[PDB]
């Protein structure tokens, strides 16, 4: 049923032509990326605590007061591997960073089902390239069209009356 | 339905084998402290 | 360690463990055949891909007939 | 014989020996006049 | 203690027991090679190589056995169909049972090795540390692969002392195991030479025993020894993972393309047969030829046998299965019995008509009719009220010339698309679907499964490459950095080379 | 003191960007492809190998902009533009679509180049190579979907084109096509992407929360410095709070940040698997129950049904369009409609 | 006494340099009518 | 920290822009010309707004040979002028 | 002959086993529906 | 054709004109190279 | 059978929930 | 050597990419892309 909903909705609003569903791809896929570099950073960066037969996970006591990794070492090779000034140093800002992220990509998201309730859809770009004729030039634009057009004259095919789909 | 009547056994085979496996290592850990 | 028949034949195969040519010893000869190999394998890439073409290479099924 | 294809082939192949000699030459330049000391 | 995803890491200072594992993972693949065909030989039906091929039947280490020229089985028959042979001890019982008995064999190794495994021949004679001179093993391994791969090819693929390999006509119709000479000019190198495997393993046979003469002789360079770390082990394990990931690769490429190693009477048709309309093209040719010499409509499609009409037939296009849609290809079509004929569609002014077919993307396609210049002139229509190219409307027949239905004509309306919506899969064939209990869904065959598991298979192992990789050239820091790196190696300037003390300014 | 080590001093010099060995492959690659990318969207039509306008010369927009792929009737070919198709000649090359394969191709070296980079500079640090293992994660992703996939299919024509929208038509094809929401790789997938960004979130958020007050100033950034020893939050604290809040919570520091390597590397690698499958139409498309009941029973309707509608009009109304190639001509009456719409 | 050129000047100008030119290409765009 | 000169120390300086207010007009102006000549039409080989089809003509001219394609898409272009 | 010195003992925690629990019956329910089909 | 050195000519200009503000700083940091 | 299987398997992630929660290894300071 | 005030160049630049900008979606409205 999710995925009925979300078909549905692609043919009727241009969801995937939407920014705020762009912002929200963005903020979904960045924090996954997010996620996995700050997990490969701090895992990197780990202090040798223990022997090749243990978990290096027991090298970390709950409630130590010393922290588990050397974020220099971090900042060092994550500065290299880009630039330096495209690193943090700061364990503040970076898990600040961390938060906002896909807290904001997801508000955006959730902004757009919520404007694209009040019919307010993604960019329309059909038959926006002409030749000098006024032959239409299709773009990818128009084959997404096409594909929209398949999903709305099939969804809820015994439901509509009149031609058009206000609702 | 007509559904795959080995289904129940590659169900039960998924779930049981390797949960027995976890069980086996866990339980001869706490006999050891 | 236990000794063995078989083990004392075979015991000078495993008897230079560490042993080695001094310096870079034949890594400009190897680096001649990986090249060779390199393009032997494009060329192997490109018959099968058709953007090598050659006369009576047939990459096709009917070439068995 | 010597197809177009193949002539194409050499005419890649030489250019990429080029290119990547070129690249080599010019960094074993540079890699001698700016040398790291020690 | 060692956490559960390391407990073979015991092996790794072992040789003896490391011995004992890999001699028990050899026990069990050859118990399963065993084991598998056991299986296949008591499902296989043998009675029809035309229509009910081994391909067709999910049958997926039988076609290995034939493909290098075991036949028959002990029962007498052999899959060409002939009936009456004696294929001697190597029928497909008795290699089931030689990898049986071998499996038997490496598990009592097995124990004896995993027992004694404080083998003198394991330590260094100076330390008395256990060691392995990798560089030499590899060496007499190469020689040993270098001698097999050319008697392999020298002796068994050429029939000097062997039963050859399976080889074909083009169109999959006439296959056995023949003899085959060696192709030493550049067609060697085309995939769909079978010459040109019996050459590769000639001359890289020839190879691998020079390298491996060298490779027991010359030192490695120090230079190499320790960029590569080959005092360890696990450098050996990434390199060859490597390769293995390498080879998976090019096998499941060449299963899915095709090659004189992948042939289709044992494996089934590629996806590009159909694509390319391979099988129709030279129905087509022999009927206009057929024709040409002055054959009827009937005596031209008559001539033209089932198994080449069944091969120009979407069921067998391996890209029309589904992951989850388990079995034989027959629990899906059902099993082919006869090929009903080839159709001819006309409309009321006799045009003959040509049903569109479904290409492999479609679970489903429209029913089309076109003329010979590709105009539509008749369809199944989805909505009824605007239609114009009804069946009903055009006075739509349907022919059958050659197969079970030669010669008969139908023009009741129903039973005119019922054909026509078989024909968009190619000729139209009579299926069982009882025996099976086939549920009318294409499967795929042995060549989509065996494509899909190497590559799946292929990138799996490219990740323990690049893990066992950087276990390799990381291992002073496998359990965690230096507690005292300072920040001095790790902030920009400092050093002039990164991470060379040596540098300071 | 021989060359080749004068060669390795000059490339590992500690400089604005670092070069290294890996550097060699890196550099020229990914400028290439990114190069190849901004001169077909800004210049380069699809006109004569998908029928489409894709440059903004003709008058596309950033969305709708692409560098497309071959035509279908180049097969899998590597369109070198020496090659026997373009046979040198620039202009055809582009126009026949050998931007994309140069595009995929440098590509692919450069990101072995920059997970070389990532192995080159963890040696030369002394750090451990998680952060190289992670990035098998995007690599897997990419040669799947860029390259497996297509070479399963007859033609490179089907792999993704280098673009916004082109990218969304993607996404609708693998629904009606291969009915890729069903298929339980792309399903893990989802949970390692959407639990990645969760992670991502509620570490960033609970460090921020259970912050030590470590300066005056109520800007909390100030109170950090990069050399302490301390930590900077107390995962006492946050494991309390969690552990009450949602019942369970870390309170190993060392499995956490692992974990969040783990949840999105593995879903990214579970979501290739499945592409692979698709490489040769093996979909998760059907329950074959299901269709025997709705078969059987014109009353029966399901979720499942519903949505296998939606795909046969996707097919039928994209197809000819989209696969320009086939000519599929659909008269009307052919086409799958609902009533009215 | 700081370097002028640098592998620094050069990745810089490597990106900049077209950036700009394909700027103005853009910029040009705008005013094409069919 | 590295020993290249500060980017914040570069764009201030005076020589900087006495250079780059040079040098960055005239790649725009460049672009620009590459464009209105006309130029990047044929560089690229892509259609001007009056030659995406023949005037009475509504087919694609879309390759459909792997060998011949070259030669298709001159016969195409061809069939234009 | 003396005993293999290379031998080790193997821990698996209690929270490795509902993790590790929980990853098998969460497949489980995953997969099972595709099983059946 | 002659649409080309129209485009090149600003390009033309515009290294001409960095070649000589910076040319005699230039040369200062390649006599420092050794 | 199929429901039995998928409700069984529910049941039974529910039940780990449980100790998961209440049956932890319970965390200690240090 | 460090003339230039840097807020006096960000604001310059900053307008430069306005402008340019603006121009782009302008041509959203304009000629090739528009439509009309
Ligand atoms: C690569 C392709 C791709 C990607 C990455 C995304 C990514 C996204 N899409 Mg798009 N989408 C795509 C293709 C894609 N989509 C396509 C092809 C289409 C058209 C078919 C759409 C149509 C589409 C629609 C129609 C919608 C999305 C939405 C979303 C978002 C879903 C995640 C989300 O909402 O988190 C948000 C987080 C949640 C929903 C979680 C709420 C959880 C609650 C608070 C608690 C739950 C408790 C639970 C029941 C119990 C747990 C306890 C335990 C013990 C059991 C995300 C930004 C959705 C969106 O933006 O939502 C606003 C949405 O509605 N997409
Ligand atoms: C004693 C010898 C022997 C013989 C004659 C056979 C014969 C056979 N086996 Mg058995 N088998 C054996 C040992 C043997 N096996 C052992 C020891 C095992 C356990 C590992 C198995 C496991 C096994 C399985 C799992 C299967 C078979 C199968 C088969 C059949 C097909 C073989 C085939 O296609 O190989 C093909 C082999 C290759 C393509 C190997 C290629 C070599 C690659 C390229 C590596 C080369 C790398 C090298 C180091 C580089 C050298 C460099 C060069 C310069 C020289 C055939 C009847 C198949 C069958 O039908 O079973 C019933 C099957 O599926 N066998
Ligand atoms: C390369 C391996 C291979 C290949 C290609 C084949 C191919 C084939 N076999 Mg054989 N078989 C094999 C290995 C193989 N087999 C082995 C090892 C066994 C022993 C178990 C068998 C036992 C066997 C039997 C008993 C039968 C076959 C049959 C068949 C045919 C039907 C296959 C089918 O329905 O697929 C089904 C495939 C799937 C449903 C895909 C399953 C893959 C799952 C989804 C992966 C699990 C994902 C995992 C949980 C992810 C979690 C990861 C994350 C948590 C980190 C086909 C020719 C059948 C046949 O027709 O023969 C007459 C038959 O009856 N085979
Ligand atoms: C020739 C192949 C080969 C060999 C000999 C090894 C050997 C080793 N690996 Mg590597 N590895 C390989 C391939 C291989 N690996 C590949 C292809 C991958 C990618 C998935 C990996 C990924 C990998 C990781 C991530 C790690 C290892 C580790 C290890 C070490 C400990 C493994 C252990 O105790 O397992 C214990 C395993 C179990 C107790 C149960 C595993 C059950 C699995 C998940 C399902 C079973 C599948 C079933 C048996 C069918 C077999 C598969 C089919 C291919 C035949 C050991 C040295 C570990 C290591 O480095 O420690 C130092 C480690 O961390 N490996
Ligand atoms: C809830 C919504 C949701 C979510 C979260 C996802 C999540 C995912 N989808 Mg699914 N999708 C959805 C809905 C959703 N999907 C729907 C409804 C459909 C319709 C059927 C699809 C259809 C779909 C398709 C068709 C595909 C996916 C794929 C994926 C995966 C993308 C992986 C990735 O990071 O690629 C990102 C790409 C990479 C990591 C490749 C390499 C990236 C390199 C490093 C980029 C380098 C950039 C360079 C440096 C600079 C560029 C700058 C330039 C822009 C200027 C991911 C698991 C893909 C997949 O499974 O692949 C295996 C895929 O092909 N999805
Ligand atoms: C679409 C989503 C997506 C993008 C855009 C992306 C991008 C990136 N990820 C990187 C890193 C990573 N990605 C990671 C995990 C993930 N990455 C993910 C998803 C993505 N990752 C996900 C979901 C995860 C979770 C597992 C990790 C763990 C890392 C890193 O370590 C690394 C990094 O440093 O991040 C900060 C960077 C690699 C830089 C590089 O190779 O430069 C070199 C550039 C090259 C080689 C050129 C590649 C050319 C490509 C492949 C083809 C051409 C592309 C066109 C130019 C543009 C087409 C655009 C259209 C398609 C619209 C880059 C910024
Ligand atoms: C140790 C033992 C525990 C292991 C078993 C645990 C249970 C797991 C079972 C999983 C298999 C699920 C099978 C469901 C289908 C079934 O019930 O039907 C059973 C099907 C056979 O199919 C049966 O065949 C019959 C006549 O032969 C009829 O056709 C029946 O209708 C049909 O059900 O089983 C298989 O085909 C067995 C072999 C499949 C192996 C090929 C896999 C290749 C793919 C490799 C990809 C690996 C991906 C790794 C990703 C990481
Ligand atoms: C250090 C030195 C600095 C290095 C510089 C390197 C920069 C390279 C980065 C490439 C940027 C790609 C964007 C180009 C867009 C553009 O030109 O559009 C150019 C088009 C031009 O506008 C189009 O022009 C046509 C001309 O015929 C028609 O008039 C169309 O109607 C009109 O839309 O503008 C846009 O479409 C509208 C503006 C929106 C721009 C895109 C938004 C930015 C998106 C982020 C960029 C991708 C990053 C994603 C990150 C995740
Ligand atoms: C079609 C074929 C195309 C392929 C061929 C492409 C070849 C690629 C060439 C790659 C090398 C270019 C980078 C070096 C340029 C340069 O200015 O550095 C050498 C000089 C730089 O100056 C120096 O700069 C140095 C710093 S640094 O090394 O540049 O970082 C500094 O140490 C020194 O004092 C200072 O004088
Ligand atoms: C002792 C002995 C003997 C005997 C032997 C035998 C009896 C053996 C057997 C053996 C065998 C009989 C074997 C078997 C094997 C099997 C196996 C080894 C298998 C496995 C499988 C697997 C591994 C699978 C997997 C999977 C699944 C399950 C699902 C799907 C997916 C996959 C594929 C992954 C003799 C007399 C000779 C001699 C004396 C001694
Ligand atoms: C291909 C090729 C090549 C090469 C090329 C190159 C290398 C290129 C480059 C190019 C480039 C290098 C380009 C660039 C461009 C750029 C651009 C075009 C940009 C744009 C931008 C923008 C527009 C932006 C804006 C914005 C926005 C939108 C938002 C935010 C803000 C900002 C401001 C950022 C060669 C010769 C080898 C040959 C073969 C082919
Ligand atoms: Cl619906
Ligand atoms: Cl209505
Ligand atoms: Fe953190």
């Amino acid at each position: 049923g999710t995925f009925n909903f979300m078909i549905v909705f692609q043919a009727e609003h241009n969801i995937l032509m939407h920014p705020f569903h762009q912002l929200g791809v963005a903020g979904v896929f960045g924090g996954a990326l997010f996620c996995a570099m700050h997990g490969s950073l701090v895992t990197s960066s780990l202090i040798r605590e223990t022997t090749e037969t243990e978990s290096a996970n027991y090298g970390y006591k709950f409630g130590q007061e010393e922290e588990t990794y050397n974020i220099v070492a971090a900042h060092g090779y994550f500065g290299r591997l880009i630039f330096q000034y495209a690193s943090f140093n700061n364990s503040r800002s970076l898990h600040f960073f961390l938060a906002a992220w896909p807290v904001v990509g997801v508000w955006f998201t959730a902004l757009g089902i919520s404007t694209m309730a009040f019919n307010l859809n993604g960019f329309n770009f059909n038959h926006s390239v002409i030749d000098a004729k006024g032959n239409v030039i299709n773009t990818w634009a128009d084959i997404i069209n096409r594909a929209n057009l398949g999903m709305e004259v099939m969804h809820e095919r015994n439901a509509h009356n009149f031609p058009l789909d206000l609702a | 339905m007509e559904v795959n009547q080995l289904g129940l056994i590659a169900t039960a085979l998924f779930v049981l084998v390797p949960s027995v496996f976890l069980i086996i290592l866990y339980v001869q850990t706490e006999s050891q402290q | 360690a236990r000794r063995t028949w078989l083990g004392d034949i075979l015991r000078p195969l495993n008897s230079e463990y560490g042993k080695v040519a001094p310096g870079w010893g034949t890594t400009p000869l190897m680096a001649v055949f990986m090249g060779l190999f390199l393009v032997f394998l494009l060329i192997i890439l490109e018959i099968y891909n058709s953007t090598l073409i050659l006369d009576g290479v047939n990459v096709s099924w009917k070439a068995l007939g | 014989t010597i197809t177009p294809s193949l002539k194409g082939f050499f005419i890649g192949l030489l250019s990429g020996a080029v290119v990547l000699g070129l690249t080599f030459a010019v960094l074993i330049a540079i890699s001698q006049i700016d040398k790291v000391q020690r | 203690g060692l956490p559960w995803y390391r407990v073979h890491t015991v092996l790794i200072n072992d040789p003896g027991r490391l011995i004992a594992a890999h001699l028990m993972h050899t026990a069990l693949v050859a118990g399963w090679a065993g084991s598998m065909a056991l299986y296949e030989l008591a499902t296989f039906d043998p009675s029809d190589p035309v229509l009910n091929p081994m391909w067709r039947q999910g049958m997926f280490v039988l076609p290995f056995m034939a493909r290098l020229g075991v036949t028959g089985s002990w029962s007498g028959w052999s899959i060409t169909g002939e009936t009456g042979i004696d294929p001697g001890f190597w029928s497909f019982e008795g290699v089931a049972l030689a990898h049986i008995v071998l499996s038997g064999l490496l598990f009592l190794a097995a124990c004896w090795h995993w027992v004694y495994w404080d083998l003198e021949l394991f330590r260094d004679p100076r330390t008395g540390e256990p060691a392995l001179d990798l560089p030499k093993m590899f060496g007499i391994h190469l020689f040993l692969a270098g001698l097999l791969c050319f008697g392999f090819g020298a002796f068994h693929l050429t029939g000097l002392f062997g039963p050859g390999m399976w080889v074909s006509d083009p169109y999959g119709l006439t296959g056995s195991v023949q003899p085959v000479a060696p192709e030493w000019g550049p067609d060697g190198f085309n995939p769909y030479n079978p010459g040109g495997v019996v050459a590769h393993h000639i001359a890289a046979g020839i190879v691998g025993i020079i390298a491996g003469l060298f490779h027991i002789l010359v030192r490695p360079p120090q230079r190499l020894y320790k960029a590569l770390r080959m005092g360890n082990i696990e450098t050996v394990l990434s390199s060859s993972i490597a390769a293995v990931f390498f080879a998976a690769f090019v096998v499941a490429g060449t299963m899915w393309y095709g090659s004189a190693t992948t042939p289709i009477e044992l494996f089934g048709p590629t996806r590009y047969q159909w694509d390319s309309s391979y099988f129709q093209q030279e129905i087509n040719r022999r009927v206009q030829a057929s024709l040409a010499s002055g054959a009827t409509l009937e005596e031209a499609w008559s001539a033209i046998p089932e198994k080449l009409a069944f091969y120009d037939y979407i069921g067998n296009n391996p890209a029309k299965g589904g992951l989850f849609r388990t079995g034989p290809m027959n629990k899906g079509d059902g099993i082919a019995q006869a090929w009903k004929g080839h159709a001819v569609f006309r409309n009321k002014e006799g045009e003959e008509l040509f049903v569109r077919r479904m290409p492999a993307f479609f679970e489903s396609f429209p029913v089309i009719l076109t003329d010979k210049n590709g105009v539509v002139k008749a369809d199944i229509p989805f909505r009824r009220a605007e239609s114009k190219y009804s069946f009903e409307q055009q006075g739509v027949t349907v022919s059958f010339y050659g197969g079970e239905l030669n010669g008969q004509t139908f023009t009741d309306p129903p039973t005119v698309k019922s054909y026509a919506r078989k024909a968009i899969f190619g000729e139209i064939f009579e299926f069982d679907t009882e025996t099976l209990n086939s549920d009318g869904i294409f499967r795929t065959s042995p060549r989509g499964w065996f494509t899909f598991a190497h590559a799946v298979f292929a990138l799996l192992f490219f990740f323990g490459h690049i893990w066992h990789g950087a276990r390799t050239l990381f291992r002073d820091v496998f359990s965690g950095i230096d507690p005292e790196l300072s920040p001095e190696q790790v902030e920009w300037g400092f050093y002039q080379k990164v991470g060379d003390v040596t540098t300071r300014r | 003191r021989g060359w080749f080590d004068i060669l390795d001093d000059w490339l590992k010099r500690d400089r604005f960007v670092f070069v290294g060995w890996s550097g060699i492959l890196l550099f020229p690659c990914a400028y290439l492809a990114l190069g190849g990318w901004l001169t077909g969207t800004t210049f380069v039509t699809s006109w004569y190998t998908h029928g489409l306008a894709s440059s903004y010369l003709e008058g596309c927009n950033f969305l709708t902009v692409a560098v497309s792929t071959p035509a279908n009737s180049m097969g899998h070919s590597l369109l070198l533009l020496w090659g026997p198709e373009a046979q040198g000649d620039f202009t055809r090359w582009c126009q026949l679509g050998g931007l994309w394969t140069f595009i995929a191709l440098h590509g692919a070296f450069g990101l072995i180049g920059f997970m070389l980079r990532q192995f080159e500079i963890a040696r030369l640090v002394g750090v451990r190579p998680y952060n190289a293992i992670a990035f098998s994660a995007p690599i897997a992703v990419f040669v799947s979907v860029f390259l497996i996939y297509p070479l399963g299919q007859s033609s490179w024509f089907f792999a993704p084109s280098f673009g916004v929208a082109a990218i969304f038509r993607f996404l609708l094809f693998f629904q009606g096509f291969h009915n890729w929401t069903l298929n339980p790789f792309h399903m893990m997938g989802v949970a390692g992407v959407l639990g990645g960004a969760l992670l991502c979130a509620i570490h960033g958020a609970t460090v921020e929360n259970t912050l030590f007050q470590d300066g005056e100033g109520a800007s909390t950034f100030r109170a950090f410095n990069p050399t302490q020893a301390e930590e900077t939050y107390s995962m006492v604290t946050a494991n309390r709070f969690w552990s009450q809040i949602f019942g369970i919570a870390f309170s190993n520091k060392r499995w956490l940040h692992f974990f969040m390597l783990f949840v999105p590397v593995t879903g990214l690698w579970m979501s290739a698997i499945g592409v692979v499958g698709l490489a040769l139409n093996l979909r998760s498309y059907d329950f074959i129950s299901q269709e025997i009941r709705a078969a059987e029973d014109p009353e029966f309707e399901t979720f499942y049904t519903k949505n296998l509608l939606l795909n046969e009009g996707i097919r039928a109304w994209m197809a000819p369009q989209d696969q320009p190639h086939e000519n599929f001509v659909f008269p009307e009456e052919v086409l799958p409609r609902g009533n009215a719409l | 006494s700081y370097p002028i050129f640098t592998v620094r000047w050069v990745a810089v100008h490597t990106l900049a340099v077209p950036t700009i030119f394909f700027l103005g290409a853009i910029a040009a765009m705008q005013f094409i009518q069919r | 920290t590295t020993g290249e000169r500060p980017f914040s120390d570069i764009i201030t300086s005076v020589r900087y822009w006495v250079i780059h207010s040079i040098t960055i007009p005239a790649l725009f102006i460049a672009g620009w010309l590459f464009v209105s000549t006309g130029l990047a039409y044929d560089v690229f080989g892509t259609p001007r707004p009056d030659s995406y089809y023949a005037q009475e003509q509504r087919s694609i001219p879309l390759v459909t040979d792997r060998f011949e394609a070259k030669q298709q898409v001159e016969t195409f272009l061809e069939q234009l002028k | 002959m003396e005993p293999n010195p290379n031998r080790q003992p193997v821990e698996l925690n209690r929270t490795s086993l509902y993790l590790g629990l929980l990853l098998i019956l969460v497949l489980a329910l995953l997969f099972s529906s595709y099983f059946f089909n | 054709d002659w649409r080309v050195l129209v485009v090149l000519l600003p390009v033309l200009l515009a290294a001409g004109w960095a070649v000589r503000n910076i040319l005699p700083y230039a040369v200062k940091q390649v006599q420092k190279l050794l | 059978m199929e429901t039995i299987t998928y409700v069984f398997i529910f049941a039974c992630i529910i039940a780990l929930f449980f100790f998961a929660i209440f049956f932890r290894e319970p965390p200690r300071i240090t | 050597g460090g003339r230039i005030p840097l807020w006096i160049v960000a604001t310059v630049a900053g307008m430069g990419v306005i402008v340019i900008v603006g121009l782009f979606f302008y041509g959203a409205y304009a000629g090739l892309g528009s439509s009309l």
